[PDB]
Formats: structure tokens, C-alpha cells, sequence
RNA sequence: GAGAGUUUGAUCCUGGCUCAGGACGAACGCUGGCGGCGUGCCUAAUACAUGCAAGUCGAACGCUUCUUAAGAGGAGUGGCGGACGGGUGAGUAACACGUGGGUAACCUACCCAUCAGAGGGGGAUAACACUUGGAAACAGGUGCUAAUACCGCAUAACAGUUUAUGCCGCAUGGCAUAAGAGUGAAAGGCGCUGGUGUCGCUGAUGGAUGGACCCGCGGUGCAUUAGCUAGUUGGUGAGGUAACGGCUCACCAAGGCCACGAUGCAUAGCCGACCUGAGAGGGUGAUCGGCCACACUGGGACUGAGACACGGCCCAGACUCCUACGGGAGGCAGCAGUAGGGAAUCUUCGGCAAUGGACGAAAGUCUGACCGAGCAAC
RNA sequence: GACGGUAUCUAACCAGAAAGCCACGGCUAACUACGUGCCAGCAGCCGCGGUAAUACGUAGGUGGCAAGCGUUGUCCGGAUUUAUUGGGCGUAAAGCGAGCGCAGGCGGUUUCUUAAGUCUGAUGUGAAAGCCCCCGGCUCAACCGGGGAGGGUCAUUGGAAACU
């Protein structure tokens, strides 16, 4: 471009935007409205919880939630591990996450930090998936 | 009024201090104009640094320091060289 | 001797005023990214004493206290008809 | 509440000698504005009780000194 | 005299703004309703933030009637509006200020709340 | 100023995705010894249970209670401070902020320096005593009383204005002198021996201090927003403000802004600075400091040097609280703390010893500013 | 003198009361065994898993960090991936279907002139804290303090004018 084009009109940047819309909004009850808040988790009340078929290189029977998140947005997530307490309505905590498998699903579902049970009998990579130590 | 005091620096339970030239409405630690030394007891006497030119200046120009100042002034001799300028 | 207040030198482009005038400078600054030297054409309202100025002429003005809303400039010379 | 009572008092009284003494420096001055009116030879000691309100409304906080002389010019541009 | 399809305006902050009297209690067959008497009503108008919204139905006291009230010593009082406080089954209200007078008919009625939250009682 | 992986049977281009690093007021999970230093509602400027945050002066004044005429305590009047300090950032796209300037269009209690002066009089009022108001806060009525409270009388204009000169400036104009006309001030307390010293009192100037206004330039997105304004633009008068000016009214004219983005819509406190980056730049505006704005929402004034006032007044509205049901009262975005929201971020702690501030002659009283401590591996 | 009989110093005693988190197919430092058998599950990207899995789960072992570790979310960089520094338009994305022309952008040689741009001297200011340099005190360090440096498409004045 010449130098005058670029005067006229600048240089726009790429418009970039996020991974996990619904972690970046919030909601007040008084007016009503998407608040704009940078939030890494948040809760929501599982209003599903059923099995998926992955794509085609796999073949699985991946467990999902279907999730009503403290800013009303429905949002579908992953459980991972092996094994959850999970039901419909039943209180969950949700980080961010793609699940390459399926697509809809941009989120995790997070062990240890509400009914979600901790996992049963995991030793190793133990943090994540949120059980206790053997003593 | 304007006054020469001094404000509060350095960590907690280890203090230091500047002498400042600050009106008395703005804060301890706000507002000033000039800096004309510091100080602090931390040593086991006290310690003391100081530009007297222009203390005696403001002093002059109106001034109205605090108690302690008025000591280290006096420690000093500042205030004795206002005394005998105004005689 | 005390202070001078700023002064500007600029062009007419309306006389159609009693007792002001519209001025204009035309400076040109530098784009502040791509540094190109831009126009930049301000204009100001100058309090004309006698009504003297003519359009497209060349002129001096000084500041001065605000003598209207829009007027903050002072008239002082006639230049180039 | 907290020793502001005082203060609403005593404002209150304030305001309502203040307002008084601006009423009376108002009527002197529309008093002398008739009579300039009216050119009896009054003017010239109602111009002087005018000036006298005037003065002495800029003593006791009433008037500031540049409105004092603002109106004591006026009355002057009036008589003379 | 406050009647079927009769309209009222509101005398609390409850959330309506205008009512209709769908029926007055009291008997079987009473045709008319005056100060202290309770009504089934809806409400045709109503505060856009509010809690009672368009369209419910629900009881409600006569405060104030033009068709006024009437006392022992022959003192009556009258008034410029009809106009009526919503409650629950308690004699208790919904909202929770009165505004406007009020008569002093309903403490006989025993609607000491509402007595005690309106700011003049007459 | 280091790149790596990934399209292909493989290859090179093009082009995107992801990773390698640094930083959080961070949160979640698992674990968890200590010390030091700092930080800790980013969301609901949502609502506030409770407690404390602005009082002070008896050396301004008169009462009242206890002191064998002493000191100490209660409410008075008066003065000073309450406009700082502290909190928050909602609104605000504009002289709000930053920077550079200007004010011959300005103001300034307290603090300094100077020239002067501080005389003689008057009428009240609280408090207090009775009265009605009855739950009592309130409130009204009669009477008495002091003041550095208030009033006006006496003199000065050194203030301002006009004339005459001089001088100078950037036009308006400003400085020095003289003259003219008219106006206005006050307060005493403490101590010494009428004289007094100290603190206060009144006028004028100058300085400092802070404040008010004005201008150049600059900093965010949309033209799937192209027209906008009518006291709007200018002028002659008048009024008005500390002051300039449409700031306001009348009258005269129809001008003025804009593609260099006006107007409108959305968004947002701005800055020093912080994180990153070879830099150019980008992103943020937490803690600390500066300017601005706000104080339940809206408006208006009074007082005062200073407010159109967080913990002041009036009114309207919303919201809540106590009532003996007659009527009152309130406004945590002060420090702690509660509920709610939330992914989530503190003890309903001690002291004014320090430092700073108000008041006071001083001790000293007050001070959730601040000093500290406490909780959290943030 | 609230802190506080706290800091701090002395002496007696016990190895005794005090280490975990993630990862280990490649990008990326770090490997085997068993179970499971496109199921369970993993997964930042490429992709692992269908009876012999260094990619799931466990055990052992090792590696990177360490009172922390890992994960999400946000910002920058790498990304020259909005290219002023610093990109392109024959076939990959892109030359409007083509022209006439208002506005703007740009513009032949040359004398004289100006000085808006430009270059330049001095003066002022750019608060403090902070970044950076030199010092110094906290058992060092963080931190704290002192001094300095720098920071403006900044402003006034004073020159040149080659170039626009
Ligand atoms: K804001
Ligand atoms: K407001
Ligand atoms: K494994
Ligand atoms: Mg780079
Ligand atoms: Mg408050
Ligand atoms: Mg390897
Ligand atoms: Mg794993
Ligand atoms: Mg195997
Ligand atoms: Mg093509
Ligand atoms: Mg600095």
C-alpha cells in the first residue's frame, strides 16, 4: 500500500477472539446483561449427562455434561477420568479446554472441587483429577 | 499553612524519613514543592542531612515547621541564622 | 519586561462578521506512524477592531483574553490582499 | 449529627441576617434608581446612602469588594 | 359503591399500578364494596420492575373512596380517587409502603399494618 | 531481532493452527516447615445489622453540680475546624487528563514582612425559672441575663473610581505622583508594674500557599452513523460573576461546525507508570503518587475565605428502620464486619509511642489518617 | 513505647518433628514390566488405543522444578499472521469490467525571495516514587535509602537554508 492509502485508512488488525466465549462473560440479575469479565472457571448445574460418539479415527463412548452456567449460558463439557458422581442437577465447577474428539465441546468438567467425586483409585498424574493421597 | 515536616518512607519497623516543604492540607505522603533533606533515628544517635539554603528561604518566605523539625533545625542551627536575619 | 502572549500568521476565508473575522494557519505535521508530512489546516476567530480584513488575505494574530465564546485571537495586521 | 447542629443553627441565623442586610442595600439602591427616575433633588443624598449600604454590606461578608465597587461605579455613571 | 369490572388505582409499592375488581367478598350476592372490604381483582396495569406483574390475580383492600366512609358523630370522609392496597390471605400487604391517606375505618378491620405503614391516617 | 512440529507418496512455495519464553490483585487441584518484604471484592456505584471513624477552646462568655473561696465535671452562646484527611471510579470522548504556555479578565481563612489603627455608645438573646407536649425525643409561650455574639455612631482611605501630567506596553490598556467626590473598622483576654509585654481584633499592600478561567498540541471504535446548531454564530446595550465572555435578557444581522470526520451510537476516568518486545510498537491503568468526578437517585441554594458539602440543610423519588400508632429517623463507594452475587479476595484487633492533621497559650482532647499486629504459600 | 519481654544474644537437648508436584512417542530432558484390548481412557499440536501400547491405567525407574508444582483464563512475543521499521495482487488470497473527471496525493529545469516543513546553539520545564548507572544499610538477598543519568514528533529566543 502507499503511504497515503495508509493514512486514509491505517493498518486493522487481524480481530482475534478466544477459545471459551463463555468464561469471558458474567451476568447481573438488576439490568440484565452479558458482563465482560476474564474468568477461569466458573459453576454450573449439569442439566444432562450422557455418552457421545467421537469422530472418525477414534471410537469411544465419551462422557459429556450439558451445563447451566452461573451466567446462563448452556454449555456443553467433558468429564474426564474414569468414573464420576455426576447427575442432572448436579452442581459442577468447568475449566477451559477443547475435547479434539468432539467439536462442540470447548471445556472440562473439574474433579475435587464440588459434588464432582474425586476420581477413584488414581495414583499418578493425581492433581489433575483431584483425589487424595494414599497415605 | 504551608510547613516544613517530614513524611514516612522506608519498610515498617525500620523507619526513614525526608524533610519536605508540604502545605497542611495535603497529605503525610502527597503534595509537596521542595525537599530540603532527610533523616532518621535508626542510627544510635540520630542522623541527619539537610540543604539550608532553602529551608532558610522558605522559613523566610513564611514557613511554620512541627516540633522535631524545629529541633533538628535547632541541632542544626538553622533556626538561630533566621533569628539573627530577622533582628 | 513581562511576558508575550502566542501569536499565529494565517489567512481569511470569511468576512462576513461585524467586528470579527475567521483565520487559518495550515501548519502540517508528521503522521506519527507512517511520518508522512500531512496538512493540518486549523482556524481560529480573531477580534477585528474596524472590520479591515478582506477574504484570502494574509494576517497576524495574538491571544487574548476570551472576547466571545468562539473568539479567543486578536487582529493585527493586514498583509496581502 | 455530629456537632453539625450547631452549624445548622447558626447558619440558619446567618442566612437570615444576611439576606436582610442584602434586602435593605437592594432597596436603598432601587430607591436611588427611582429618584434618578423621578430627578428630584433627592439624588444627591440618596446617592450617598446608597454608597453608605453599599460599604457597609461589603463589611460583615455580604458583598465582595469588586461587586462593592462594580455597584458604587454604577451609581456614579448614574448621578453624574 | 365499588364494583364488578370496576377500576382502582394503587396505593403501595407492591408492583401494580391499576387493578379491576373481579368480585367482592363477603356474602353471596353483595353487589358493592366500600372502605375495609377485601376484593378479588387482576391488575391491568402494572410497574415494569415489579413483582406483581399484568395479568395476575389476586386479593386486595379498599383504602380510600370517593363514595366515602361515615362515622358515629356524623363526621364523614370523602376523597378524590378509589384506590386500594394489595395483600396476601393474611390481612398483610404485598408490598410494603402506602401511599396517599388512608381512612380510619380499617382499624376496626383490623389492618393495623396498613394503618401503621400509611403516612396519614384520616 | 534463534526457532520447532503439522497439509504431501515425497518436494518447494503460499497459508493458517499449535508449542518452546516472560507476567498475573489471579482461581482450581495435590502437597505443605520457618523467616523477611510486599499484595489481597477485578463481580453487585448491590442492600447495610452492630461497633467506632471530627472534634476542640473555661486564657471569648454567663449558668449549673461537686470541692473549706480552690480546682474538676455537665449542658449554653461564640469562635475555629468540619471543603483537609479517608473511600470509590459509576458518569465523563472533553481543556476531564498530560505537556507547553497565558490571566493588562481573577480569588485566597490559616503562615510570613510592612504601613496604619484599635474611640465612645445601644438593644437583645440563648442558658436559666415557670408554662403546654405527652411515653418522650420534639417543639412553642412569658420573664431575667453575659460576651471577643449582634447593631449602628466617630475618623483613615493607603482600597476602588474620574481628572491632569509623566513613563511604558501587545490594542483593550498597565505603572508612578498629585488632585477631586463619596463611602465605610474593630474586641477584648492573660500577665507585669497609668505604662505596658503576649495572644487575639480592623483597614491597605506585598509575598507564599492553594484555587478559578483561557489557548496550542496529543492520546478510542463505527460512515451497515453525512449532515449538525438556533442563544446556535457574531455585534450594540444592559445585567451578572472573584473575574473574561451568550454566562444571562432584549434588540440587529444570518451566520457558525464538518470528509483534516462534525452530529449520533458504543466504550472508557486520564497520567506518572506496569507487563512484554531488538526496537518500532502492543496491552493494562491493581497496589504508591498527581489531576478529575461521585457520595441512595435528581435538583437547589444557605453558611463560609473555601462547598453547591461522604459522615451538613430543603424538596421530589426510591428503600429501609423504631414507634406507646400520636409521630419520628436514617443513607458504610470511611475501618472492621453481615447477607447476596460470584471462580474468589482479610480481623466486627491494639495504640495515638511514632509521623501527620484539627482545636487550644500550654498540658492535653480527638484522629479506623497513620503506626502496628492478625488471616491467606497470593 | 501499642508493637513487646517481639526482634536479638547466650546456653541444654533431640537427627531427631519438617518433600512433594508434573512429565517420560516426537515437537521436549527423561524407559521397561504387568493388566486392558478402537473398550476403558489419553490428548497443547501431530495423534495413541482393534491380544506383544516406551502415548490408557498401575508398579518400578528416570528427568524438570522444589515448599512449591501443575492446570485453566488473561496480555506480549515468537507471528514480517495488518509488514512505518517490515509483506503482497499472472496461476496460491487479491487489479474494481472499462472509462470522464470534482476534491485530495504527487509533480520538469532555473534566478531572486521567504522560512511553514527541515537542521541547529543556548535557556526553562518534563514533580516525587519507579526503570537504568554508582554508592551505602538491613547476618546476604528481596528490600530500603542517597546521588546521578535519561526521558518531550515539548516551549521561547537566535542562526543557516542545500531539499520540500
Ligand atoms: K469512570
Ligand atoms: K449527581
Ligand atoms: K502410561
Ligand atoms: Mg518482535
Ligand atoms: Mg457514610
Ligand atoms: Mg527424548
Ligand atoms: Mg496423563
Ligand atoms: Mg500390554
Ligand atoms: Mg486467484
Ligand atoms: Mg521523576
Amino acid at each position: 500500500p502507499t503511504i497515503n492509502q495508509l493514512v486514509r485508512k491505517p493498518r486493522k488488525s487481524k480481530v482475534e477472539k478466544s477459545d471459551s466465549p463463555a468464561l469471558n462473560k458474567g451476568y447481573n440479575s438488576f439490568k440484565k446483561t452479558q458482563t465482560n469479565v476474564n474468568s477461569p472457571q466458573k459453576r454450573g448445574v449439569c442439566t444432562r449427562v450422557g455418552t457421545m460418539t467421537p469422530k472418525k479415527p477414534n471410537s469411544a463412548l465419551r462422557k459429556y455434561a450439558r451445563v447451566r452456567l452461573s451466567n446462563l449460558i448452556e454449555v456443553t463439557a467433558y468429564i474426564p477420568g474414569i468414573g464420576h458422581n455426576l447427575q442432572e442437577h448436579s452442581v459442577v465447577l468447568l475449566r477451559g479446554g477443547r475435547v479434539k474428539d468432539l467439536p462442540g465441546v470447548r471445556y472440562h468438567i473439574v474433579r475435587g472441587a464440588l459434588d464432582t467425586a474425586g476420581v477413584n483409585d488414581r495414583k499418578q498424574s493425581r492433581s489433575k483429577y483431584g483425589t487424595k493421597r494414599p497415605k | 499553612a504551608v510547613k516544613i515536616r517530614l513524611k514516612r518512607m522506608g519498610s515498617k519497623k525500620s523507619p526513614f524519613y525526608r524533610i519536605v516543604v508540604a502545605d497542611s492540607r495535603s497529605p503525610r505522603d502527597g503534595r509537596f514543592i521542595e525537599t530540603v533533606g532527610t533523616y532518621n533515628p535508626l542510627k544510635d544517635p540520630a542522623e541527619v542531612v539537610l540543604k539550608e539554603d532553602l529551608v532558610l528561604d522558605w522559613l523566610s518566605k513564611g514557613a511554620q515547621p512541627s516540633d522535631t523539625v524545629r529541633n533538628i533545625l535547632s541541632k542544626e542551627g538553622v533556626m538561630k541564622k533566621h533569628h539573627e536575619a530577622k533582628n | 519586561e513581562r511576558n508575550q502572549r502566542k501569536v499565529y500568521q494565517g489567512r481569511v476565508v470569511s468576512d462576513k462578521m461585524d467586528k470579527t473575522i475567521t483565520v487559518v494557519v495550515e501548519t502540517k505535521k508528521n503522521h506519527p506512524i507512517y511520518g508522512k508530512r500531512m496538512k493540518y489546516s486549523k482556524k481560529y476567530k480573531a477580534h477585528d477592531e474596524n472590520n479591515t480584513a478582506k477574504v484570502g488575505d494574509i494576517v497576524k494574530i495574538m491571544e487574548t483574553r476570551p472576547l466571545s465564546a468562539t473568539k479567543r485571537f486578536r487582529l493585527l495586521e493586514v498583509v496581502e490582499e | 449529627i455530629e456537632s453539625a447542629i450547631k452549624r445548622v443553627r447558626t447558619s440558619a441565623n446567618a442566612n437570615a441576617k444576611n439576606s436582610s442586610q442584602t434586602n435593605a442595600m437592594r432597596t436603598a439602591i432601587k430607591k436611588f434608581e427611582e429618584a434618578v427616575a423621578a430627578g428630584a433633588d433627592n439624588v444627591d443624598a440618596l446617592y450617598n446612602e446608597a454608597v453608605k449600604a453599599v460599604d457597609m454590606a461589603a463589611t460583615k461578608g455580604l458583598i465582595h469588594k469588586n461587586k462593592a465597587n462594580r455597584d458604587k461605579i454604577r451609581l456614579s455613571k448614574l448621578a453624574k | 359503591m365499588i364494583q364488578q369490572e370496576s377500576r382502582l388505582r394503587v396505593a403501595d409499592n407492591s408492583g401494580a399500578r391499576e387493578i379491576l375488581t373481579i368480585k367482592v367478598l363477603g356474602g353471596s350476592g353483595r353487589k358493592t364494596a366500600n372502605i375495609g372490604d377485601v376484593i378479588v381483582a387482576t391488575v391491568k396495569q402494572a410497574t415494569p420492575g415489579g413483582v406483581v406483574k399484568k395479568g395476575e390475580v389476586v386479593k386486595a383492600v379498599i383504602v380510600r373512596t370517593k363514595s366515602g366512609a361515615r362515622r358515629a358523630d356524623g363526621s364523614y370522609i370523602k376523597f378524590d380517587e378509589n384506590a386500594a392496597v394489595i395483600i396476601r390471605d393474611d390481612k398483610s400487604p404485598r408490598g410494603t409502603r402506602i401511599f396517599g391517606p388512608v381512612a380510619r375505618e380499617l382499624r376496626e378491620n383490623n389492618f393495623m399494618k396498613i394503618v401503621s405503614l400509611a403516612p396519614e391516617v384520616l
